[PDB]
């Protein structure tokens, strides 16, 4: 029950730098976003375990990531995962935060510590994890606010987040009902 | 804290 919503609202002032968010249309992204990590770090887990992995490496959390995520979804995720990584890894000698490192909003050190607490976890996982959740707020919040803009309204309120989600085959797969 | 209101972010 982490709360991701300022990292949230950053993505938001990217992908629609004009568009407000109210109090409970964050509250819901929030929890798809919590949801979406423990699906995805629960398979992720599994799959290092039945495996016989001693880490979370993020060739599982690729994997998870296209167990959990329906065909298109995951093909981007995948990209922006992948990207992450290699920026990351790139970036070893940088002085910058993680989630710099990466060049991402979402934080990568608490991806990591929540990896941890529900064994060990390598350090690219929690940079792909980080990104996954990135590209799945920013896909929401792109959709539900074109939206929001559609229906002459400059702030994303719950009904365009469900509009967003119902009209979105994949969305409403992933997080409908 | 209203459901309507705009989120206020409170980290910078």
């Amino acid at each position: 029950k982490e709360t991701y919503s300022s990292y949230i609202y950053k993505v938001l002032k990217q992908v629609h730098p004009d568009t407000g968010i109210s109090n409970q249309a964050m509250r819901i992204l929030n929890s798809f976003v919590n949801d979406i990590f423990e699906r995805i770090a629960t398979e992720a887990s599994k799959l290092a375990a039945y495996n016989k992995k001693s880490t979370i490496s993020s060739r599982e959390i690729q994997t998870a990531v296209r167990l959990i995520l329906p065909g298109e979804l995951a093909k981007h995720a995948v990209t922006e995962g992948t990207k992450s990584v290699t920026k990351y890894s790139s970036s070893a000698q940088s002085a910058q935060s993680r989630s710099a490192k990466a060049g991402l909003a979402f934080p990568v050190g608490r991806v990591h510590r929540l990896l941890r607490k529900g064994q060990r976890v390598g350090a690219g996982a929690p940079v792909y994890l980080a990104a996954v959740l990135e590209y799945l707020a920013a896909e929401i919040l792109e959709l539900a606010g074109n939206a929001a803009r559609d229906n002459k309204k400059t702030r994303i309120i719950p009904r365009h987040l469900q509009l967003a989600i119902r009209n979105d085959e994949e969305l409403n797969k992933l997080l409908g009902h | 804290d209203g459901d309507d209101e705009e989120f206020v972010n409170e980290e910078y």
